[PDB]
């Protein structure tokens, strides 16, 4: 049972759902509970004096803000959701989120398109850490954009490939996908001409007929002369294995940024870690 | 006025109760009620029919009462039909968008279709009215607002479908079907028009005229899409000859025909059709050129797929499904909703991107959320896309009152109708409401998704969703769009779950050049590209180079208004040239006239009619330089509106205003009036921006009168102060329980105009918002100021702004208004230089020479005085030079020209009244012209001095007097050093010193330091005269100065000279609202319905009510710098009344005036008063009495005091000197910088004298040493009790000793000033000093008795306990003696207070605060305390703690009780009646025979003051003390503060 | 980062009992070593799940310090960690460089 917190009817429905679930054993999710900090204390007191069913689970979705009561935080288990630490983690999360049966469909080229989409999303989202250089402002490039891009890819691949097992890479609607990503999916959030130019550059570099060649370069000159290679696989599991075997030595040059784009950030983070460890001495 | 409303209500109520048959079962009781009421109504109608004479009907007994009762009963019945209204809305989905009153009218008038013709504009997109035959039994067709009409293929007959719902649904379905058939025929014709080398203009214009504006553009789009599809299919072979060039040629030749057609004169409907066709074909040409350039040969290429394409299938059986609209992978069906003639928007690439993103969102079954700055066309883009698909788009201007239930009801309406919802400013909702609404949006989207699944079949169960705990069917055509400005920080943030339900899009930079080019091309402007490429950069330069002002807007809206004005100006110029050629010669050629047509000066003329009025003086030459640079060699000359100028002249003469032409006096004001007229002509939303007293109100009033006299159209103005009332009272509120909508002020006014019961649509109606603008209330007018011209309420009701209504704002600044509202209103900038001082002088002199002061010898005196002061009221005169100099000085408040000018004018009116009084007192010898001249000149100098420097210190008053003496030629006093400010003007016409009015009096012994007693001083005699002068004309006035300066004392002494004037005390705090003033009005005044309107006047006939606001500048300023009560007072001063929120009725004040008091605005917690408020209120600075004045005042008090003991009469001078010196050093040493409560004033010295007098009263004899001991004891109790730190107390002790030895040298130290200075009347009858040991023994015995009889907790008697119990005993022995004990918890404050109350016989009362405690419980406790202490004559020690304060209302009520001794609004209704009864028995018991309620309440207040004692105990917090100093000023100026603190 | 005593007790219960690594191990000393290892592992896994990724390194550093204090065959390394934490508080001079 999903309930959005903020209205009196919402509070009554949440109380009724909790009272029903602690007996039946169902699940209850309450969204944006940080908007009612006063009611969270009463909810915690109600939860403490309670012996619910073994299968009952209560989920409280909230944003990280100090208005959430401390007693509620101590009573429950906290799970922080945030951008993945790196490109490898972002791609792994994207592949795990998308069902296996969705990627494995009638055209074998769908897996490569999904891998290109995952890499593009990882590159775009990881550049947001270097806010002034990777972009011009902290855009909300998130899971909704990835889902819309997946839907667009599925729709246009199904339109072009009418159930055929294989489709020529030149026959893939590259222009349709590129334009939709640049205008509606990811370019909708962009309100800067140069951010749009960068997005168009990324889309025209990644989504092209040359992406299906063995020589294709995901990134060029990550350090010295080494560069990231496009996988030669044609199936989802091979792409996932390639993602898992990433060097785990990521630098901002994976994103196209200079290697020195992270020096100030890393120095500040190290100083902040020193301060945090000293604060709990 | 009552008959028509009752008849109108009864018509539709009887219609509903008769036509409907299910209403008898659902709601029978009020059905029977209405049957009886209708029987009475029919009896009345029969009686009227017997004698149709008006006077015979008027002579019917109790006819007015009968009609009022009928109206009340009809209203009660009408409000009792909500469930039936919901039932009726359920059957026909479009009833969800119509109001409750309008639904009542619609259902009641089902039989009489005639009154439904103004209600179809609410349920349909473009259907304003329906077309019926003469029988009114068959619906032949429908009509639009512009007059365009559609005839049904098969007309719907009402007789065959008598039910309102049935025939309404048939009309809607037949409208859709006939639109489909007409579209099919139009496509068939345009196919013949298409694929043609040349187009005959005659047949093309015939086809355009034949079909609707909505259908011609659709047919053109269908034909172009089919042509492009066929051409691309032909090119599909690859490397083939391109027939796409033929399609481009066809588009170009058709556009050439359209341009030729728009060059000449066309009917307005055909002109709009041609404009829409041109706008669409420019986009078609651009798309075709883009297709050709890219070398596109496949019809499946995305560069063609991404475009919007229209496909028509003549083989489709369903005419509604014949047309399919596709763009990218999204496919839509035309809704075929009659849109009328809407304004098409140029299809800019941004609009294209918007179309693509929003259609992609629609296909994926989730809403679209365009965002960006205002003026980017986000809302318009959404409306244009909705109209392109033939959808019904409803626009809602969301605000914080759009709660979960209202938004859910709107969603239910949209789901059932199948309409589009464009929720503008969707982030103005509260975040909790956003989260709650996300649930409903998700359910609706899930229902749409399950509808879109191919497994679902329409023959199966209908798709329904859970909306407001009901099953609501969801039409597939429904869409949800939310447009918001994320940049606005105040706007609430959207939750992530709600944001994921919408597809966002950034609309930040509209393509202004394209829109300008296409708009000018469609209007017939040759060389439109050059004009656009000149005018868009010109707007950029205006934005950049011109100075930054808060009212400047050079965005798309400004250019859009400029372009439409250019089109209108070109049309008017064409008409003028045609009429000139008609009156001279007979040859007319439209082509030649258009060829030699100066379009550049037309564009510049529009720019000047729009940009120039808002320009500041320094920017007009700059903008004209920009015009010269961008458009060289062409000039614009403003039209000479002599017809309006003569009317302006007449109105100015009748209104005593100054008129001027060009560079004459008052010319700039007339130019501003003409600019305001132009902006009114070209806009429906206006703002008059400019500093206070720039002539804005007079400008628009004179404009309204001149327009009324010129055009013959009566003008009505509704002036509303938006910030004087809450937003709920301004716009309306929705009941969370019964879901009943109560109209606000603006909503009621607009609805009354729209309904037009008394022909309000035939009058020029101007709704003026004379008040501050903040983005809380003005953003609700966003949809009103937009083309939408619509007011959307949370209850789903939408009110269209009538074309005769103008929404005007009269503001002094726009520093808090956002660019959203600035871009939505034409601006006229009224600089202060527009209203020159010479014009004000001329207005004052004309009013004096014309308007009599009494209500003619008085008029003759006024004329003579005006003649005498005429030389001094000219430019570069005495008054003007003094005003220029006075602005260089600093004052206690910000100086404004009109405050000083109004003060001076009031003083001159007082001088004229004084001359009239002299003439009346000397009938034999009337005052001669030489005496009159001398008196008037001297009084003019005196009034200039007291008006231009009243709010400044004595030093600057002397400076202004010296400057006047330097510049004036009037004879002046020959005093070598005494300033002119120290002289008055005797009625004989000569200067006399104010010292002659200051006698050295000997106040009576029993009247020593009494509140009524006032020692006469130069400042007192000067301020009393000034206050009498200002109060005589009933002009509101403000006293400014330090606390205890004597402002209230000066005012009450001045009011004592006026016996026809009664004062009512009001004490404002930080939580003060106009509700306090309303309570005062209800208690002291009464509302009566005069024939001219409701008038509020005091109950006492012939008496003027003076409202004394004690602290006028404490009330909190909101985030946008506005005080609601200050705006309220400004409204009732400027406009002489306010608005009654109960019925939105204007109430005019009568015999009511206001007097304000306040500390200087630099003091903590004090906010500066608005310049629009200070304009009407003179400010006088009552400063602290100097050492000489203090020595004189308290010296007299001491001499009167020491007369009790003859042996001490020789010590009055040293005692007064010691008191003054110690008070001065204490004031200097302890300032408010250290602690908020460190305020020392003459009030401390008054207490000092009173305490010494009370100690000395019973003593028969007393040595000097005992007098010194009493003096030191009083000094300690007054100056050391409130001290916090121990060093401060040590300083006070040491300096008390030092002062006592300095001023009394020949006394012994130990006997008079032993450190344990303790005084008590417990051991003995008299207030003699007591030693510590015997006091301790007495307190021990009394504490044993206290344990035996009362609260039993053992206590320790140390020195501090004895001192504190003595202090509390001292306070409890005084009338209106309240306490403020500050110290840590558990220090004994409450226990000692209870012990002293038991000792002094007081009854301890404490409020029993619990969790469920609310304001009503506190009010009941206060009523109980007041009844016990004021009616039963019971001494009560009301002990209150800071923890008992759970609301600011607690503090406000306690502040009022502490200050006045009574709360005005506490006793109302039956409580007031029983209070008066109990007061009557109490007065009878006391021996007083009081008859009326006024003296009963006065006696009750006196009893409460005498008996009730309030003890406030709070912890010693730093910021809490400062907060209390502002939220409760009476806690610090009415309560004695003893700082207990922690135990030492 | 609000954690109660019951959270740590649950971690300790999940380490002592329901531990996959203790399915077929019978030696007491190596069982104790396995329990000690999984104590730190499970503590980090559970706590860092509700922690920002920037504080994961801080918590891991503190856990590593805790383990380092618990090893007999290791120097205290107190001065090194004091210089690592409060190193920047040493006052220097222009001529010192
Ligand atoms: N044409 C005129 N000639 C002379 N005096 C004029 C003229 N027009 C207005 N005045 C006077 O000058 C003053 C202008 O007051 P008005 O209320 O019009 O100004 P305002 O700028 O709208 O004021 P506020 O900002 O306080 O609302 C009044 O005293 C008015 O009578
Ligand atoms: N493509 C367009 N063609 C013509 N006028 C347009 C276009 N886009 C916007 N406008 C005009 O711009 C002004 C502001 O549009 P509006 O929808 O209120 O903007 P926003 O959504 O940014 O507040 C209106 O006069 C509107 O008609
Ligand atoms: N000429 C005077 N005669 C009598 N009392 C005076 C005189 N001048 C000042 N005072 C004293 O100054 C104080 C003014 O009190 P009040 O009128 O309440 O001041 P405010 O209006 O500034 O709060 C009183 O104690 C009053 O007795
Ligand atoms: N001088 C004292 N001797 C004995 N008990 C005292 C003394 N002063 C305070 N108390 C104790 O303080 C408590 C009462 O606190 P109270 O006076 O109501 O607090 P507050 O000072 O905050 O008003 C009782 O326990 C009482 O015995
Ligand atoms: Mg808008």
């Amino acid at each position: 049972t999903s309930i959005a917190i903020g209205s009196a009817e919402g509070f009554n429905q949440a109380d009724k759902a909790i009272n029903t679930a602690v007996k039946s054993g169902r699940w209850v999710m309450l969204k944006n509970v940080h908007l009612a900090p006063g009611w969270l204390m009463q909810l915690e007191k109600k939860l403490h004096s309670l012996q619910p069913h073994a299968c009952f689970r209560l989920f409280l979705t909230m944003e990280i803000n100090p208005k959430v009561p401390v007693n509620l935080l101590r009573a429950g288990r906290i799970f922080v959701f945030e951008p993945p630490p790196g490109v490898k983690a972002n791609m792994l999360r994207t592949f795990s989120s998308i069902p296996v049966s969705r990627i494995c469909k009638s055209p074998n080229e769908r897996a490569r398109l999904y891998f290109l989409l995952a890499w593009f999303h990882a590159i775009i989202q990881e550049r947001l850490r270097y806010a002034p250089l990777g972009w011009s402002k902290k855009y909300e490039f998130g899971e909704s954009d990835l889902r819309s891009a997946c839907d667009t890819v599925d729709t246009w691949l199904d339109d072009t490939a009418k159930g055929r097992q294989n489709i020529s890479p030149d026959k893939i609607p590259w222009s349709a996908l590129k334009t939709l990503m640049a205008q509606s999916i990811y370019g909708g959030r962009v309100d800067n001409e140069f951010d749009q130019r960068l997005l168009n550059t990324f889309l025209e570099r990644l989504f092209t007929t040359r992406s299906f060649d063995s020589e294709f370069k995901l990134a060029c000159k990550v350090d010295g002369h080494k560069d990231i290679q496009m996988p030669d696989g044609i199936r989802r599991e091979e792409f996932v294995q390639w993602v898992e075997l990433l060097p785990d030595t990521q630098t901002p040059s994976w994103l196209g940024l200079p290697n020195n784009a992270e020096r100030v950030l890393l120095t500040t983070q190290g100083v902040d870690m020193i301060s945090k460890m000293l604060k709990m001495q | 006025d009552v008959w028509i409303d009752v008849q109108r209500r009864w018509v539709y109520l009887e219609g509903i109760f008769t036509g409907s048959a299910d209403i008898k079962h659902l709601l029978p009781v009020e059905t029977q009620r209405f049957q009886s009421i209708s029987t009475e109504f029919l009896a009345l109608m029969k009686k009227v029919s017997k004698s149709p004479l008006v006077m015979d009907v008027l002579n019917i007994q109790g006819v007015q009462r009968s009609l009022e009762r009928l109206a009340d009963l009809l209203g009660k019945i009408q409000k009792a039909l909500g469930e039936y209204l919901e039932r009726e809305r359920s059957s026909f989905p479009r009833f969800y968008f119509v109001g409750d009153e309008d639904l009542l009218e619609i259902i009641g008038n089902s039989k009489n279709v005639a009154k439904l013709q103004k209600h179809f504009k609410k349920m349909f997109a473009g259907v304003s009215s329906i077309i019926l035959n003469e029988d009114n039994s068959v619906v032949l067709g429908i009509s639009s607002r512009e007059g365009e009409e559609v005839m049904f293929k098969t007309p719907v007959s009402i007789t065959e479908h008598p039910k309102i719902n049935e025939w309404l649904t048939l009309v809607e379905k037949e409208m859709r079907v006939t639109l489909a058939k007409l579209l099919a025929e139009s496509v068939t014709e345009v196919e013949i028009f298409g694929k043609a080398t040349s187009i005959d203009p005659n047949t093309y214009i015939t086809w355009i005229d034949k079909y609707q504006a909505q259908l011609v553009v659709l047919s053109a789009q269908i034909a172009w899409s089919e042509n492009v599809e066929t051409a691309l299919s032909s090119m599909g072979g690859g490397g083939d000859a391109a027939p796409l060039h033929s399609v481009l040629s066809n588009v170009e030749v058709t556009l050439n025909v359209l341009a030729d057609s728009v060059l000449m004169e066309q009917p307005p409907l055909r002109r709009r059709k041609l404009e829409h066709l041109i706008t669409e074909l420019v986009h078609q040409r651009d798309v075709t050129r883009s297709l050709i350039k890219s070398k596109i040969d496949n019809a499946k290429s995305f560069e063609w797929l991404s475009q919007m394409r229209f496909y028509f299938d003549p083989k489709q059986t369903d005419v509604l499904q014949q047309l399919s609209i596709q763009m990218a992978n999204a496919k839509f069906n035309y809704g075929f909703e009659y849109l009328g003639v809407q304004d098409k928007l140029v299809q800019t690439p941004l609009t294209d991107r918007c179309y693509l993103t929003m259609t992609q969102a629609l296909e994926a079954r989730l809403g679209g959320s365009p965002f960006g700055p205002a003026g980017t066309g986000k809302t318009e883009s959404v409306k244009a896309l909705g109209h392109q698909l033939g959808r019904f788009v409803l626009v809602f201007n969301c605000d914080e009152t759009f709660d979960f239930q209202a938004m859910g009801r709107i969603f239910v309406g949209l789901c059932q109708v199948g309409a589009w919802g464009c929720f503008d400013e969707f982030n103005r909702l509260e975040e909790r409401m956003l989260s709650a609404v996300s649930q409903q949006v998700q359910c609706i989207q899930e229902a749409l998704r399950e509808h879109s699944n191919p497994n679902y079949d329409k023959t199966s169960a209908p798709i329904t969703c859970e909306l407001l705990n009901k099953q609501v069917k969801v039409s597939p055509d429904m869409a949800i769009f939310i447009t918001m400005n994320p940049g606005y920080a105040g706007r609430s943030n959207l939750p992530d779950n709600l944001k994921k339900l919408f597809r966002s899009l950034a609309m930040t930079k509209p393509d202004r050049q394209l829109i300008a080019q296409v708009m000018l091309y469609s209007q017939g402007f040759r060389t439109a590209e050059v004009l656009a490429n000149k005018i868009v950069p010109f707007f950029k330069l205006c934005d950049e180079q011109l100075s930054s002002q808060s009212h400047y807007d050079f965005g798309l809206r400004a250019l859009k208004s400029v372009l439409v004005s250019a089109g209108n100006v070109k049309r008017e110029r064409i008409q003028k040239i045609k009429r000139e050629k008609e009156e001279r010669g007979e040859a007319v050629d439209e082509g030649e006239i258009a060829e030699n047509l100066p379009e550049q000066e037309i564009l510049i003329q529009s720019v000047c009619e729009t940009m120039v009025p808002k320009l500041v003086a320094e920017d007009i030459p700059l903008l004209f330089s920009l015009l010269s640079d961008v458009f060289p060699g062409v000039q614009y000359h403003r039209g000479e509106m002599t017809a309006l100028r003569e009317e302006l002249k007449k109105v100015c003469q009748e209104m005593y205003l100054t008129y001027g032409d060009g560079e004459e006096v008052g010319g700039m004001w007339v130019e501003k009036v003409l600019q305001l007229y132009q902006i009114t002509q070209i806009n429906h939303g206006l703002m008059m921006v400019g500093p206070s007293g720039s002539g804005k109100s007079m400008a628009w009033r004179v404009l309204l009168k001149a327009l009324e006299r010129l055009e013959g159209v009566e003008g009505v103005a509704h002036i509303i102060d938006p910030k004087a009332i809450s937003k709920d009272h301004l716009y309306g509120t929705l009941d969370p329980n019964t879901r009943e909508w109560t109209d606000g002020l603006f909503t009621h006014v607009l609805r009354k105009i729209i309904d037009s019961v008394r022909g309000e649509l035939q009058k020029r109606q101007w709704i003026v918002f004379d008040g501050d603008v903040d983005p809380e209330w003005v953003e609700n007018l966003n949809s009103v100021l937009d083309d939408n011209k619509l007011l959307t309420l949370p209850n789903g009701e939408r009110l269209s702004l009538p074309p005769n209504v103008r929404i005007m704002f009269e503001v002094q600044d726009l520093k808090y208004a956002t660019l959203a509202t600035v871009s939505r209103c034409g601006m006229v900038w009224f600089s202060e230089d527009v209203l020159s001082t010479d014009m004000i002088f001329n207005n004052f002199l004309a009013r004096l020479r014309s308007i009599p002061l009494d209500e003619s010898p008085m008029l003759q005196i006024q004329r003579d005085a005006a003649t005498i002061m005429q030389p001094y009221f000219t430019s570069n005169g005495l008054v003007t030079k003094a005003l220029e100099h006075a602005f260089q000085l600093e004052h206690i408040m910000d100086l404004t020209r009109l405050r000083c000018l109004g003060s001076l004018f009031s003083m001159l009116h007082q001088a004229c009244r004084n001359v009239a009084q002299y003439n009346a007192n000397h009938p034999d010898f009337p005052m001669q012209i030489e005496q009159l001249e001398r008196y008037i000149q001297r009084y003019l100098v005196y009034a200039i001095l007291w008006s231009l420097s009243g709010d400044s210190r004595l030093k600057m008053r002397a400076e202004l007097g010296e400057y006047i003496r330097r510049i004036t030629t009037v004879p002046l006093p020959t005093a070598p050093n005494i300033p002119i400010i120290d002289y008055e003007v005797s009625i004989s016409g000569e200067w006399s010193p104010w010292q002659a009015k200051v006698p050295q009096i000997e106040v009576e012994t029993h009247k020593v330091a009494a509140p009524d007693v006032v020692v006469p001083t130069l400042d007192t005699v000067r301020h009393e005269a000034l206050l009498y002068t200002w109060l005589a004309e009933h002009k509101p006035l403000v006293l400014c100065g330090p606390p205890g300066s004597g402002k209230t004392m000066t005012l009450f002494s001045a009011l004592r000279a006026l016996p026809d004037m009664e004062v009512v005390g009001l004490n404002f705090s930080s939580a003060t609202t106009p509700e306090l003033l309303l309570k005062t009005f209800d208690h002291y005044c009464e509302y009566r319905r005069t024939p001219n309107g409701v008038v509020l006047a005091p109950v006492q006939l012939g008496k003027w009510l003076v409202l004394f606001c004690d602290e006028i500048n404490l009330p909190d300023m909101d985030k946008y710098g506005t005080q609601r009560v200050i705006s309220f007072i400004r409204q009732m001063v400027e406009h002489g009344g306010f608005y009654r929120t109960s019925d939105q009725t204007w109430v005019k004040l009568e015999r009511i005036q206001f007097v304000g008091a306040c500390n200087p605005p630099t003091d903590p917690g004090r906010k500066p008063l608005s310049h629009r408020f200070l304009r009407h209120v003179p400010v006088v600075y009552v400063d602290y009495p100097g050492p000489a004045s203090l020595t004189q005042i308290y010296g007299t008090f001491n001499r009167a005091m020491l007369r009790l003991i003859p042996s001490l009469r020789t010590y009055a001078e040293p005692l007064t000197a010691a008191m003054v010196e110690f008070y001065t050093m204490s004031q200097e040493r302890f300032t408010q910088d250290t602690q908020p409560h460190y305020i020392y004033s003459p009030r401390e010295m008054t207490r000092w004298v009173r305490g010494i007098f009370e100690a000395l009263r019973p003593l028969e004899t007393l040595p000097v040493e005992g007098l010194i001991r009493i003096w030191a004891h009083e000094a300690l109790r007054l100056f050391q009790d409130r001290l916090v730190e121990d060093e401060e107390r040590r300083w006070t002790d040491e300096n008390i000793d030092t002062v006592a030895l300095k001023h009394f040298p020949n006394i012994d130290r130990e006997k008079a000033m032993s450190r344990p200075i303790l005084y008590s009347n417990w051991l003995s009858k008299d207030y003699i000093p007591v030693d510590q040991e015997e006091l301790r023994d007495y307190v021990k015995a009394r504490l044993k008795v206290f344990y035996e009889e009362e609260l039993d907790v053992p206590l320790v008697l140390f020195n501090e306990v004895l001192d504190h119990v003595l202090r509390i005993d001292r306070i409890f022995r005084q009338p209106q003696g309240h306490l403020l004990l500050i110290g840590v918890s558990g220090a004994g404050k409450t226990t000692l207070s209870r012990f002293v109350a038991w000792m002094n016989g007081l009854s301890v009362y404490q409020i029993k605060v619990h969790r469920k405690y609310t304001g009503e419980d506190f009010d009941e406790d206060l009523r109980t305390v007041l009844r016990r202490s004021g009616c039963k004559n019971e001494k009560i020690a009301f002990i209150m703690d800071e923890s008992n304060v759970l609301d600011s209302g607690f503090l406000e009520r306690m502040n009022t009780l502490l200050a006045n001794g009574e709360v005005p609004g506490l006793f109302e209704g039956d409580e007031y009646a029983t209070l008066m009864t109990q007061c009557k028995e109490g007065a009878q018991k006391e021996g007083l025979m009081l008859d009326s309620h006024e003296e009963l309440y006065k006696w009750f207040t006196s009893q409460v003051i005498r008996n009730l004692h309030v003890v406030f105990t709070m912890n010693p917090s730093s910021e809490g003390l400062k907060d209390r100093a502002a939220t409760s000023p009476a806690l610090f100026n009415r309560c004695v503060l003893n700082w207990f603190g922690d135990w030492s | 980062y609000q954690y109660s005593l019951q959270f740590f007790l649950d971690i300790y219960h999940n380490v002592l009992y329901e531990n996959p690594n203790l399915k077929g191990v019978t030696d007491h000393t190596q069982r104790l070593s396995i329990i000690t290892k999984d104590l730190f592992q499970v503590a980090f896994n559970r706590v860092a799940r509700g922690m920002l990724h920037q504080d994961h390194i801080t918590f891991a550093m503190l856990l590593a310090r805790i383990k380092l204090k618990g090893t007999v065959g290791e120097p205290t390394y107190d001065a090194e960690f004091q210089h690592f934490l409060r190193g920047n508080e040493i006052v220097l001079s222009a001529g010192s460089t």
